[PDB]
Formats: structure tokens, C-alpha cells, sequence
């Protein structure tokens, strides 16, 4: 019975994306106790540490760390989305936005930034509403995120609902 | 709270 | 619909115990990438912060932290295994593995000094078989063990197969 | 695989 739920859930998560995965992924560690998260603490701290080791997927990885976490690199973005490659620069940031270090609060703001111009431009059909539903989500459970930035945030939340 | 507001969006689009 | 594809794997894992409900979210990180192991990553920390902060559980999971790396409370419940309150002690045991810290090389040894008596003792039906297999379930992926160390445990797995 | 050896344990333990 045990190897069949566990086939079943399996099977359930590949079928889903990665803020699907991520989301039910955090809802379930609060289902965890102490000894539990300290284990997958440890088992993540392996996983990454695999990740870095492996060309297949290394630099990739230690990339996308950096950029979502410099001013410089959100920055740019932000002056690029503006004006054009919208979804593209959408897709980079929800990619980008998990790796937010809780404490990055120059990066923290340049995200906050492009949330509004974009949840405005999910209205005019400039870009897919699906993406922007996705970032929201992110932003929702974030450790990075604050309980104030999400109160700032509320007024763009309910457009999306 | 965030939490099933994030499911529902995260829904919305399934 | 997700919602109801969510609500059936939440279903499914609140019909698991603690080591089952451990060893599939150690499966599950391995159907994420680097983004998502980090975000979690951030989560679980804020997950430990809360749980240490109420009485509910602080003082429990300090306590049960120190006790699963100190090598003299373990080396003292293994000297008292030898003689009775095995099944007791292997409970104990299975509730302090899943905290072992990878390096802990003095607290690991006595750990893996243990694991070839609990097996010994099963084959003669003195303690029960599902604890045995369930602290061998962690000893397979556990963050703490060698390849080196699984090689000199393979020789007791057979005997749980 | 280890992972794969551990849920036959815990399979059995079920």
C-alpha cells in the first residue's frame, strides 16, 4: 500500500510545474516536525552541493543565485521590461524571484518595483495573466518577503484574483 | 492565509 | 483541477507516519531544481525559527538536537540497549537519527555500533522488525552516511530485505 | 538505488 501512495503522489508532482511543486512542496514541510526539516535541511544541503558538482547543471545554478540577488543584474531588467520582451523578462524574474535571500533588501525592492507595472500590464493583455499569478504566489509564502511588502502588495493581489 | 490565497491563484490558472 | 490534485497528496502524506512522510520529501527534492531547493532551503529555516520560538516545542527540539550529536548520551544508550528497553531505546534512536549532522564522525560511529545489534536482535524476534527497517530506511539516504559506511552495513540490510 | 531500497523497507514496515 505504501510504495502505491507513494507512486500515486509521485506521479501527481511531475504532472505539476515548478511554483506547483514549490508551493505544495513548502505547504507540506508545515506539516513536518523538528527533526524532519532539520533532516531535509541536511538533504538539501546535499542536493546543492550535487548540483554545483556536476557541469550538467553547476554554472547554470550558481548563475541564476547572483542575478537574482543583484541590484545591478534586477536593475537592468527592470529598465528593459519597460520597454519591450516582457513575458521573456516576466519568465527570467519568476525563475529568478525563489532564490531572493531573505535580507537582500536592495534586490528585495527592484523586485517590488516590476510587480505593479506588470500586474498593470496583465490587464491591458500585454502579457499572460498565468505568469503573474505565479510570481504572486511566490511572493505570498516568500521568507524574503515581509508582512508590510504584502499589505503594499494587496491592492494589485485582488486584480489577480 | 497567504498560503491557500497563493493554492487559489495557483488553481485559477489550472 | 490543482486544488483537488493537491488536496489528494496532503490526504495521503497525513496518512503517514514520520519516517514515511520524511523519506518521500527526501524523493521529492529530487524531482526540483536549484531555484526551488533554495527557496525551500529559506523556508525550513523560518519553519526551525518559529518551532524554536514556542513552547509547544523549543525546549523538545533543542534538547533532542544536542542529545542525537552528543556522543556521550549515545554511547550511554547503547550501553543500556545491550541490556533491556531495547525496543524503548530503538524508538529514541529513530526519533534522533533523522538529526544527525553530516561530519559528526564520533556521534555517527556509535550510531552505525548500534544498527548491527538492533539487526542481530530482530533475527531472534527480541525487538520488532518495522523499527529496525525503519531506522535503515534513514541510514540509506541520510546526508550523514559514506557510500563507505552503506558498503559495511549491506551485509545487515539483506537480513530486513 | 538506496532511496528505492528504503521504500521497500518502508513498504514492508507498512
Amino acid at each position: 500500500l505504501f510504495c502505491e501512495q507513494v507512486t500515486t503522489v509521485t506521479n501527481l508532482f511531475e504532472k505539476w510545474n515548478d511554483c506547483e511543486r514549490t508551493v505544495v512542496m513548502y505547504a507540506l514541510l508545515k506539516r513536518l516536525r523538528y527533526p524532519s526539516l532539520k533532516f531535509l535541511q541536511y538533504s538539501i544541503d546535499s542536493n546543492l552541493t550535487q548540483n554545483l558538482g556536476t557541469s550538467q547543471t553547476n554554472l547554470s545554478s550558481v548563475v541564476i543565485d547572483i542575478n537574482a540577488n543583484n541590484p545591478v543584474y534586477l536593475q537592468n531588467l527592470l529598465n528593459a521590461y519597460k520597454t519591450a520582451r516582457k513575458e521573456d523578462i516576466l519568465h527570467e524574474v519568476l525563475n529568478m524571484l525563489p532564490l531572493l535571500k531573505p535580507g537582500n533588501e536592495e534586490a528585495k525592492l527592484i523586485y517590488l518595483t516590476l510587480i505593479p507595472v506588470a500586474v498593470k500590464d496583465t490587464m491591458q493583455q500585454i502579457v499572460p495573466t498565468e505568469l503573474v499569478q505565479q510570481i504572486f504566489s511566490y511572493l505570498l509564502i516568500h521568507p524574503a518577503i515581509t508582512s508590510e511588502d504584502r499589505r503594499s502588495l494587496n491592492i494589485w493581489l485582488r486584480h489577480l484574483e | 492565509d497567504e498560503l491557500q490565497q497563493a493554492m487559489r491563484l495557483l488553481n485559477a490558472a489550472s
